[PDB]
RNA sequence: UGCAUGGCCGUUGGUGGUGCGUGGGUUGACCUGUCCGUUGAUUCAGCUAACGAGCGAGAUUAUCGCCAAUUAUUUACUUUGCCGAAGUCCUUCGGUUAAAGUUCUAAUUGGGACUCCCUGCGUAGCAGGUGGAAGAGGGUAGCAAUAACAGGUCCGUGAUGCCCUUUAGAUGCUCUGGGCUGCACGCGUGCUACAAUGUUAGGACAAUAGGAGCGAGCCUGAGAGGGUGCGCUACUCUUAUAAUCCCUAACGUAGUUGGGAUUGACGUUUGUAAUCAGCGUCAUGAACCAGGAAUCCCUUGUAAAUGUGUGUCAACAACGCA
């Protein structure tokens, strides 16, 4: 998208809502970089809920970096994405913060 | 558990903490858990504050004797030049040395001292067998240092003095102008 | 000529670095009386202190 | 050594469902909050277990706020219902103060048999 | 050109913080939620125009400590039995696909500790104690929110915008040689000492790493070194009988057998090269007698002493990480 000069709002929340529709407890969304001005500014774009501390984001945080050349300066492109856990699916088990009573 | 002794030579039955005095003796440490064959032991001593006084006192010396910077750690050297002390104490004088140690232990560590004008605060029993045992071994490496002398002997030179109240000893001088820094200050 | 002092209850703690304790104290002479001293180091209940001068309390609380 | 906001919240749904098991000790307790409750950790339910074992000797007494485990729901229940034989609003005499008794003839309703004054 | 930027990192600050949905307050910036005790902690407790969801904290991950199940007679050991050597009537060594194992050794699955227990203090919790391998986050690390610093890096990059260089007598690349090691002087981190709680001489237990380079044993030389190259693709073979400490002597308070800088020569290794590299040998034998005003680090297997590996490395550690 942002090759082809979409804003960046309108670039994140196709992604973000197509991430959250698709399947996931939440993601978040950064481009880092020169649009506009001549000072670099951050964009972050976030919903759901993202887990950013201890184990639990190595097993849980899908995540991915990258960049894009263009004209005029060198933009940061980089989006994180938290899963929910299957029951044996393609993570198995919950997370250590949650816990579940059994009904009587 | 039936002779009991220091080094394999010296007995607690001795000692006699009642005919000491009334007061200091608590923290002496001489009171039948402290006894042991050898002061050396696997100290667990620091983790809870008045842990110190259930040591044996013999070792509690053989810890503050044990600098500076060179002879930090080695207590298995310090444990050989309180038992040459011990030697020369007991075989000059002949009355046993745990008995003139302890009297030693008593009278160097001054009643009173400045807190920081400067007001003289009273001391606690544990404070004063500590700045007994420093200022007898403070007295002994400054003494020993560029003397050409044992210091097992500098130790036993020290160590008779202080108990019989003489200002011979770096002990029983330091104290009364530290008694009466508090007594001017006051 | 060297008193002898014990410790009855600990108050809390004194000076300006907090360096000090000070002690409620009943004679040890048997005279009697109680008397409010800074002690220096550290005091467990029961102990007993010796005093060149028994007279002076400390100051305030 | 503070338990946190999860371990008292499960704690307490523990003892809302489950108060037919559990008991004072907690050697029982923590082999049951497994089987109640899956857990992650070893160390999660040894912490529930140690709360749902405070709560337990603190229920041994009056009854503990924000917690409700459904024996003392049907007990509260008959103690609610039930009431004593008998108004208990007949003196049946009935004392009045001297200024209150000229209110009740201002009324119109004097001569009540309801006595006055002292 | 880091004052055009990406990423990565340090820092404010690893402190306890940060801000959404609906509701209420205010014309509004904005506030409330996010407020009398407790905790390392916006940790809990409870107040209450707020109620409810988050993120950080906690949980989790890794290791160290204690347990007993599960395996192991050619990668660890032990006991007993055999065959040796000495002792020479029962003690100690070395060997063994030889029978039984698991206390040491190696590493997977689980158990274990929760303020549960008792006593004081104030429900949340706190202090002490018993037991316990371990007791108050069991110890130590790792991971670590939002919001920013024109802090750092275009000398890490096929991460990069623009500027200029490609006039090749190049700012591309490469060969020989020299620099970054040049010294009237000022500061930072370190090392070795000033000795006798020592040095000199002789005698007598570790762990973690790494290695198709490590390099076995036996010869050669005062020494460094040199030759021959057995085992190992490693719990098997190897670097590898560590050093303070300990026990017998020598010295004798002196700039002294303390101290080992600076210089002269010979004997060598690594390398295309020793001119400024390291090791050895004999000589040379300095400043320093504990350091002014100032300042740094540290609470338990910690400080301090004391060595050993590893990173860089053909050769060279006074340095970093263990």
């Amino acid at each position: 998208k942002l090759i082809a000069r979409i804003p960046a709002r309108r670039a994140a929340y196709s992604i973000i809502r197509f991430v959250m529709d698709a399947g996931a407890r939440g993601c978040e969304v950064a481009i880092s970089g020169k649009l506009r001005g001549a000072r670099a500014s951050t964009s972050k774009y976030k919903e759901g809920y993202m887990v950013k501390s201890g184990d639990v984001t190595k097993q849980f945080v899908t995540q991915a970096v990258g960049h894009i050349p263009m004209k005029q300066a060198t933009i940061g492109i980089r989006v994180l994405i938290m899963l929910a856990q299957d029951p044996s699916g393609i993570p198995k088990e919950s997370q250590p913060d949650v816990i579940k009573v059994h009904e009587a | 558990m039936e002779g009991v002794k220091l080094f394999g030579k010296y007995d607690y039955s001795d000692v006699d903490f009642s005919q000491l005095d009334p007061a200091l003796v608590d923290y002496i440490s001489v009171h039948e858990k402290q006894h042991v064959m050898v002061p050396h032991t696997a100290g667990r001593y620091v983790h809870k504050r008045f842990q110190k006084v259930s040591c044996p006192l013999v070792e509690r010396l053989c810890n503050h004797l044990m600098s500076r910077g060179r002879n930090t750690g080695k207590k298995l050297l310090a444990i050989r030049i309180v038992e040459h002390a011990f030697d020369i104490i007991a075989l000059s004088t002949g009355q046993n040395p745990i008995v003139t140690f302890v009297k030693g232990v008593q009278y160097c560590g001054a009643r009173e001292d400045s807190t920081r004008r400067r007001q003289a605060c009273d001391v606690s029993p544990l404070r004063r067998i500590d700045q007994a045992l420093s200022l007898i071994t403070e007295g002994v490496r400054k003494a020993a240092f560029r003397s050409s002398r044992n210091i097992a002997e500098c130790l036993a030179d020290e160590l008779i003095a202080a108990s019989n109240n003489d200002q011979t000893s770096y002990a029983c001088r330091k104290k009364d102008e530290l008694e009466r820094i508090a007594k001017s200050n006051r | 000529q060297v008193k002898l002092a014990v410790v009855k209850q600990v108050i809390g703690r004194t000076g300006s670095r907090g360096g000090v304790t000070q002690v409620r104290v009943e004679f040890l002479d048997d005279s009697n009386r109680s008397l409010v001293r800074n002690v220096k180091g550290a005091v467990r209940e029961g102990d007993i202190l010796s005093l060149l001068e028994t007279e002076r309390e400390a100051r305030r609380l | 050594r503070i338990r946190t906001k999860t371990t008292k919240r499960a704690a307490r749904l523990v003892i809302e469902r489950f108060y037919g098991q559990l008991s004072f000790d907690f050697q029982d307790n923590k082999r049951v909050c497994d089987a109640v409750a899956d857990i992650p950790s070893k160390r999660m339910r040894n912490k529930i277990a140690g709360y749902v074992t405070h709560l337990m000797r603190r229920l041994e007494r009056g009854p503990v706020r924000g917690i409700s485990f459904k024996l003392q729901e049907q007990e509260r229940e008959k103690r609610d219902n039930w009431m004593p034989t008998t108004s208990k609003l007949n003196v049946p005499k009935i004392l009045v103060d001297p200024e209150t008794k000229e209110m009740l003839a201002a009324i119109g309703l004097g001569e009540m048999e309801g006595v006055e004054v002292f």
